[PDB]
């Protein structure tokens, strides 16, 4: 009872510091995601175009 | 819309007076600063307001106020106007 | 692609590391800065072309990058920078139960400051009838 | 043995605090804050971000960068 | 310049203001290299009231000409507007910061302005205090000029008595004073020079209360005087008195006796006989 | 270059609407086919 | 002491000397005080949280959305590039397979 | 700077590269492959623990908290959850290495 | 060797010894102390992270592990909370020892100035 006393405390303190600055850090996660999925999906384009050039030269 | 009438009107410098004259008969000092001290931020006083406003204080003893209040004036007029602020300033502060 | 250069603030297409840099360069721009600066742009060694290594990305075995968010290297950093937190809590706490408990031991007056009253007491009750 | 003048003096200041013992022990502001601090350092250390997002929004649509 | 200020002044006809804006952010761009482009562009986003805009311009100038080379016309601009808002705060704290970075040459400036805004806010303490520091380093620009100019040092001198500032730096400031011996070596000149000294001991004597520094003042001063040309008979008769003050009448005697040896002089001899007639 | 005048001095009264200033028809044809 | 202190009958006591079931009474109401304290809390920070779960839950959705976005597109990337290098290998056996026919 | 490596795929606080290939790695990670094989992990030239040059750059920041991860025995729970992927994961791989 | 942190009186894989007091720290701990105090943790003089001397330096079941976490955890809270109940009882005896104290000057004034009466009785 005494130590779960601390852990509940420490989980205060935790969410008012999360209530601060999650919003932003969430939106700034989010933020890199899209970095990597748009990324991504250039590197899908590009493998995708390579893949067809190879069935061109083939048939050519 | 700043229809020209009411938004001159507070440009008052015959009811600042006026206004001013009240504080000094019923204010007590502090709301009387205040009241010529608007009147300086709107640049409504005139210098005769100025030497006025240093002569209340001085009655009263804010003397050390007064020389502000000159002090004030002096950078709110210019040449001639403030030759008058000048020769009160210069010669009360001498005494 | 992904990386940014460090000097022009944008993102690169031939990333580059040598030995003595940290950030990283284009080598469409190194090559120019060699030429003119001869020089590191950020730590300032000498800097030549056998230095250079460019990186790729995209071989054989190479792990997908988590984007979970969680991962057990992280877990791990958190619960680390917890205990660093109640630790040094903890030592605060219990640096000022040291003062706080050592003042009120030094202080503890009250069986010989009973005493003086006492003292003081049969001494007032002896000048209280002497007059 | 220093026991009974330990016990004799807890128990008064128990005793005079008596209305305060259901309230829980308190966390002191110095420690709380020390926390908070920490905390603010190592885990959001990315709001050095935030205040970039917000010079982007002063770069943008104002005046001129250093020369 | 002038176009640009054109293309501003045709869009203000129009009361376009927030084109205009546009306007002087690039004008800044180009041109702000001068610091009056900075001060213009403030002025007009104060008077059109955008005043968040006009702190951000001048806060931008000083950001833009950096931490060293301080345009502290942009930072003077800047206390006064800040002084016009009644943030007065404010106002001090960039008049009292470009103080410290800019502290001989661009100061003069800075103090005619700072004594100013003190003149109201400042009555009892900020007052005395700009006015004095003022002065202060307004006889310093005179001791740089002409380190011969006694009249300014007589005057430092009465401003730091004044201030009851701390004995070593008067020490400092009288020694200073004092080694700007006459180039003529003839008396004429010598004649305002000499009290430099005797204000110097009196200063010991009376206010830092270390005898024997003054001791050393007076020896100081008759090492220095051209005895076998002239005498000052007030030098060895302050220095006599001085040890008769310190009960020692063999020195005050030695003192006296090597004056009427080294110059026998009218002035001498009468403070000599009056000290053993009191004697 | 980052703290002095802006960080030192201290803050001004307001985070009011100046303060926070920041810079401040046709027809269309039926649709196809149709 | 303060293992040996704990309140009964309306006072202070040393907890040794108390009868058995004074004992479990004053152990159960300890007991219950940290309970009690443990509940004022749990019920702010579930308040806390709740609040949290609706306010970032939109940021989270999105997260969430990327995440399948992305692991649908580099398991796509990963079969391309496989089929690049076969097909690749397989021209070549095919320009060989030329020159024989 | 953000990086992965790319013998785990997880951010990376001590990014490292090595001279026989473009690949980074994390430091501990990559000296104990080097440790047992002496080889680079993904061009397999021979490799040594001095052929490697410093991406000392910033590293990656700390994910944020979930919000159950608030709470020490919740991270403790949500530790523990992911392990049992982790490990399920690494079993999947050799269960398809032999298919 | 074994090596206690001052801090956290715990083992450390990183000793480390401050010059400003000669006692030993774990590194990670103390340039948090000096990133947060700047100071040494025992002898309150200035310290600096370049100041730090480096000393010279199996696994069991994952459930066993962690149950070792989740069992140390409750542990070092429950050695937090002990410490704030344990402060504010030394507050609390605190001052009532100076309300001891008080009253006892109010008694010791109060005695001596009667004791004066006897004088001019
Ligand atoms: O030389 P003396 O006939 O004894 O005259 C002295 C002497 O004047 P000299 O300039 O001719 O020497 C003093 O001058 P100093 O040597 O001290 O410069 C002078 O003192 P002041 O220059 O301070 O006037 C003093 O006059 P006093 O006693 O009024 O200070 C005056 O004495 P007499 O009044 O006897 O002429």
């Amino acid at each position: 009872a005494k130590a779960q006393n601390e852990h509940l405390l420490m989980r205060q303190i935790n969410l008012e510091l999360m209530d601060e600055y999650a919003a932003e850090s969430y939106l700034q996660r989010n933020k890199v995601m899209e970095d990597l999925l748009t990324h991504a999906e250039k590197e899908l384009r590009k493998t995708k175009e390579a893949v067809m050039e190879v069935h061109a030269n083939r048939k050519m | 819309n700043m229809q020209s009438v009411q938004a001159r009107v507070h440009r008052s410098p015959i009811l600042w007076a006026m206004y001013a004259d009240y504080e000094e008969c019923c204010g007590t000092v502090e709301s009387c600063r205040k009241v010529y001290d608007k009147m300086i931020e709107l640049r409504v006083a005139s210098p005769q307001m100025i030497m006025n406003y240093a002569m209340f204080l001085e009655e009263n003893e804010y003397f050390e106020l007064a020389f502000q209040a000159y002090e004030k004036g002096i950078a709110l007029f210019k040449w001639p106007g403030v030759f008058d602020i000048w020769n009160t300033y210069l010669v009360k502060f001498i005494k | 692609m992904s990386f940014v250069c460090g000097i022009s603030g944008e993102l690169t297409e031939d990333p580059v590391v040598s030995q003595v840099s940290g950030h990283i360069f284009d080598r469409r721009l190194i090559v120019k800065f060699i030429a003119e600066n001869g020089t590191d742009p950020i730590s300032h060694g000498e800097l030549s072309e056998d230095q250079l290594v460019s990186l790729k990305s995209g071989g054989t075995g190479s792990a997908p990058r988590n984007v979970s968010g969680t991962s057990i290297p992280s877990l791990l950093k958190m619960l680390q920078d917890e205990w660093d937190t109640v630790m040094l809590n903890s030592f605060s706490l219990r640096q000022q139960l040291q003062i706080a408990r050592q003042e009120l031991s030094h202080s503890l007056y009250q069986h010989d400051a009973a005493c003086r009253v006492i003292s003081r007491l049969s001494k007032e009750l002896t000048a209280a009838r002497e007059a | 043995a220093l026991l009974n003048q330990v016990f004799k003096s807890l128990k008064r200041a128990q005793d005079l605090f008596y209305h305060d013992y259901a309230q829980p022990p308190p966390m002191p502001e110095e420690n709380d804050s020390l926390i908070r601090s920490m905390k603010r350092k190592h885990e959001y250390g990315n709001v050095i971000k935030k205040v970039e997002e917000m010079k982007v929004r002063r770069e943008n649509e104002m005046l001129a960068l250093p020369t | 310049e002038q176009a640009w200020q054109t293309y501003i002044n045709f869009e203000l006809r129009y009361k376009e203001i927030d084109r205009a804006r546009s306007v002087y952010q690039r004008f800044l761009h180009v041109h702000g290299i001068n610091v009056q482009n900075w001060i213009k562009y403030a002025k007009f986003e104060e008077r059109n009231g955008y005043i968040g805009n006009a702190r951000a311009a001048y806060e931008k100038a000083m950001e833009y000409f950096g931490e060293e080379d301080i345009n502290e016309t942009v930072l003077v601009a800047f206390a006064l507007f800040e002084e016009r808002q009644k943030e007065h705060e404010r106002a001090r704290g960039i008049f009292k910061y470009g103080l410290d970075n800019l502290p001989s040459n661009r100061t003069e400036e800075i103090f005619k302005h700072y004594t100013q805004h003190e003149k109201k806010f400042g009555e009892r303490v900020g007052i005395e205090d700009v006015i004095i520091s003022k002065r202060k380093t307004q006889y310093e620009k005179m001791v740089e000029e002409n380190g011969y100019n006694y009249d300014a040092w007589f005057d430092y001198l009465r401003l730091l008595e004044n201030e009851e500032t701390d004995r070593e730096e008067v020490e400092d400031v009288y020694e200073r004073a004092i080694a700007n011996i006459p180039p003529h070596s003839e008396k004429r000149y010598w004649r305002r020079y000499i009290y430099l000294w005797i204000n110097y001991a009196l200063y010991e004597e009376l206010v830092a209360k270390d005898f024997d520094r003054a001791r050393q003042v007076y020896k100081a001063c008759i090492d220095i005087i051209p005895h076998k040309t002239f005498t000052f008979a007030k030098v060895w008769i302050m220095f006599a008195h001085f040890e008769i003050r310190q009960l020692d009448l063999n020195a005050a005697r030695k003192i006296m006796g090597v004056a009427i040896g080294k110059c026998p002089k009218d002035k001498l001899f009468r403070a000599y006989i009056d000290l053993e007639l009191q004697l | 270059m980052s703290m002095k005048l802006r960080d030192i001095l201290p803050a001004p009264v307001a985070a009011d609407e100046a303060a926070s200033q920041i810079r401040r028809v046709s027809k269309e044809p039926p649709p196809y086919g149709k | 002491c303060t293992s040996e202190i704990i309140l009964s009958k309306d006072k202070f006591t040393r907890i040794a000397i108390l009868p058995r079931e004074e004992q479990m009474k004053a152990l159960n109401d300890e007991f219950q005080m940290y309970r009690g304290w443990m509940n004022q809390r749990a019920k702010r920070a579930a308040k806390v949280e709740k609040k949290l779960r609706v306010k970032l839950g939109g940021y989270q959705a999105i997260h969430d959305k990327l995440c399948k976005k992305y692991q649908e597109v580099t398991t796509e990337i990963e079969m391309a590039n496989i089929e690049k290098k076969t097909f690749e290998r397989l021209g070549e056996h095919e320009l060989k397979a030329i020159n024989k026919r």
